[PDB]
RNA sequence: CAGCCACCCGAGAUUGAGCAAUAACAGGUCUGUGAUGCCCUUAGAUGUCCGGGGCUGCACGCGCGCUACACUGACUGGCUCAGCGUGUGCCUACCCUACGCCGGCAGGCGCGGGUAACCCGUUGAACCCCAUUCGUGAUGGGGAUCGGGGAUUGCAAUUAUUCCCCAUGAACGAGGAAUUCCCAGUAAGUGCGGGUCAUAAGCUUGCGUUGAUUAAGUCCCUGCCCUUUGUACACACCGCCCGU
RNA sequence: AGGAGUGGAGCCUGCGGCUUAAUUUGACUCAACACGGGAAACCUCACCCGGCCCGGACACGGACAGGAUUGACAGAUUGAUAGCUCUUUCUCGAUUCCGUGGGUGGUGGUGCAUGGCCGUUCUUAGUUGGUGGAGCGAUUUGUCUGGUUAAUUCCGAUAACGA
């Protein structure tokens, strides 16, 4: 039943793994986000974020017990210790797998691509992101495919912040004439006692305290108590 | 909410100027297009003339940058052209608009021939130049109105110009060159010394003298 | 709106370029 | 000034990597894709089925290393010491290694030490401090080419692919014009765990292991960049273009 | 300056010419040729043969309720233990069969219609706004004569300033 700890580790990552894959294959069409998982003595609970919670429920809850009792006979775990939420993000601004999702689907459903990726654009601006860049690629207005880009704000592309402060998701749109390819890179900012962003600043970034202005003293003032 | 960089905009914001004539008269530069929206910013009407798609060639592609010209003006006595250039068709229409509103110069209408009513074409002919492109104005009959290319036809409208004769020379083609040429030429018509013009200059205080106090203690 | 504004900085030099720096404003 | 060069001090007075921008290449990948569009499809198939069938086939050269040229060392053993790590299984059968004996070898049987720094193991690995030959060599090194004996996962190992002993054993005095990678625990010589995998390495990776003089400079052979400059090039010199 | 010493001289997956049924190809300077994480009997096998289920669901016609496969030893034989195909008809029970397609799957093509991923320019030191100045404008300055740095690194100069 048990196994060392490396292995162990590996197969939990690859469950994970699993069932964001099969999540993000059925959900996106419900504005999916992401997936987390809890772990308490001989129990397992994951949890689900995205934006239409209503829609994602589905009608007399059905849908969420359909697939907790598909990945229960999936993934052949103890039957009952098994059991999906439901959550909505904190934003869907600053969130890049919710807005790369939103592309895609004012992609899907007709929609001059740039007209759509100017309303990401704006929307993620309006969100309050430090910056982000969109590249939609593919056929747009010919055979030939170029590669187009949208930019604002700043992006840092190196280093280790990029690990924590730039969130990046690519995905794809379905066309009759073809493939877009969808990347998506979002700058958090900084952003403590919450953490929407990143609880620490950027390295490189220093800030000085004010100084606090004072009556200068000339002679000893002081008062009895 | 407009907070004032300049003192020009400073004494706007705290109505101690009363007109754009004010600033017109001492020729000082307006800096901040706020300025521009209080004092006519219920009749400016904004007209994109072109948009014009420019290019830098370099290693890997060309680089290219939209100009928007754009018109501005209340179609009576005032009127301004700004040109921006931006990687972007909107920022660029955006920062045409308020060079536009920058370079807004007041308008002297005067009379073909007898002078019943309002002003209601050039006081004479004049003449701008931009890049070969010569656009002459010549006052024309109460009626008439504006005989010319649309290009400078929109300018003279929203200058307030109810009629007038033109003549064009040169690469009328390039927009921006005709545009800036009836531009010049509309605002030559304030600079020109007509025999009404002959009585000597009453001075009076300059908005940056009468409100220095105002200035120093706000 | 905004549609002619994108479609037209995806190609500017394409085949639908007169017509979408005219439909802009002419 | 920004800095540079030495010294005191200090462990360290430049440790090594990871990430890595515009904008692009009709670079590669439709043989990862259950990401795939449009033609080829729609059973005289374009698959798992016997694996039966093959890059382990040969008249020369380019292309990434080791053995080698020894009295700088093969050589009897006297030996004292590593680092990184995979390691007995919710369809995952495949696991690293001690007691007694046998046999030169592949291994054997009883519990087997392994949920871990407890087990391998105070990882008793490479050279050398010595012990017969060689005392200046084509041989004992080069066993690279042909005989014969065994085991452990293999339904099958033929074209012995896989692991040990016996002998006939080949250029090898600095190795063609011409070249590749190199600055301090560094070029290198050596073993170990992996992608390899049914024990599976001549590749690679990662790790230690004993470990080196020219170098602290410059713009020549080579390139990339910058500035000026010329252009009739802009599909950008693999350009453009003249005439027969 | 040179140091392991390169191709040198036997034996490497590997590439290139390689008949044959196919020795298959994809990938030609650095930016292919111990690369496809390629030491292959079998999953690396794509390719040469004979069988395996049609992975055929709508329309419409058959014995139309008994339609037809696994039935170790001998016989029909590119398997006699795949009845793979035979005079016989040696077995689940009607989801098996045929035709215009249909939804299918092709490591079948086009990477020169596309994705993503990676390589490369390029791990060098480059790149770009805002406001200001110059030009009718494309553009230019900032982004520079110098010194300095591993560095567009920073000084300094300075129609630029601040990023």
């Amino acid at each position: 039943v048990q196994i060392s700890k490396k292995r162990k580790f590996v197969a939990d990552g690859i469950f994970k793994a699993e069932l964001n894959e099969f999540l993000t294959r059925e959900l996106a069409e419900d504005g999916y986000s992401g997936v987390e998982v809890r772990v308490t003595p001989t129990r397992t609970e994951i949890i689900i974020l995205a934006t239409r919670t209503q829609n994602v429920l589905g009608e007399k809850g059905r849908r969420i017990r359909e697939l907790t009792a598909v990945v229960q006979k999936r993934f052949g775990f103890p039957e009952g210790s098994v059991e999906l939420y439901a959550e909505k993000v904190a934003t869907r601004g600053l969130c890049a797998i919710a807005q790369a999702e939103s592309l895609r689907y004012k992609l899907l459903g007709g929609l001059a691509v740039r007209r759509a990726c100017y309303g990401v654009l704006r929307f993620i601006m309006e969100s309050g992101a430090k910056g982000c860049e969109v590249v939609v690629s593919g056929k747009l207005r010919g055979q030939r495919a170029k590669s187009m880009k949208f930019v604002d704000g700043l992006m840092i592309h190196s280093g280790d912040p990029v690990n924590y402060y730039v969130d990046t998701a690519v995905r794809h749109v379905l066309l009759r004439q073809g493939v877009l390819g969808i990347k998506v890179k979002i700058m958090l900012p900084w952003d403590p006692t919450g953490k929407i962003g990143p609880k620490k600043p950027l390295p490189d970034h220093v800030s000085i305290v004010e100084p606090k202005d004072e009556i200068l003293p000339t002679t000893p003032i002081s008062e009895q108590k | 909410e407009w907070m004032p960089v300049t003192k020009l905009g400073r004494l706007v914001k705290d109505m101690k100027i009363k007109s754009l004539e004010e600033i017109y008269l001492f020729s000082l530069p307006i800096k901040e297009s706020e300025i521009i929206d209080f004092f006519l910013g219920a009749s400016l009407k904004d007209e994109v003339l072109k948009i014009m798609p420019v290019q830098k060639q370099t290693r890997a592609g060309q680089r290219t940058r939209f100009k928007a010209f754009v018109a501005i003006g209340d179609y009576n006595g005032h009127v301004g052209l700004g040109v921006k250039c931006s990687k972007e068709v909107a920022t660029a229409i955006r920062g045409a608009i308020i060079l536009a509103k920058l370079s807004i110069v007041p308008v002297r209408r005067g009379y073909w021939g007898n002078k019943i009513g309002k002003p209601h074409t050039v006081p004479c002919k004049v003449t701008g130049r931009c890049g070969s492109v010569l656009v002459r104005l010549i006052p024309a009959p109460r009626g008439t109105g504006i005989v010319s290319a649309p290009v400078p036809k929109k300018l003279l409208m929203m200058a307030g110009i109810d009629d007038c004769y033109t003549s064009a020379r040169g690469c009328t083609a390039t927009l921006g060159n005709f545009a800036k040429a009836t531009f010049d030429a509309i605002s030559k018509t304030y600079s020109y010394l007509t025999p009404d013009l002959w009585k000597e200059t009453v001075f009076t205080k300059s908005p940056y003298q009468e409100f220095t106090d105002h200035l120093v203690k706000t | 709106f905004s549609e002619w504004i994108d479609d037209l900085e995806a190609d500017p030099k394409g085949k639908f370029a007169q017509n979408l720096l005219k439909k802009l404003t002419g």
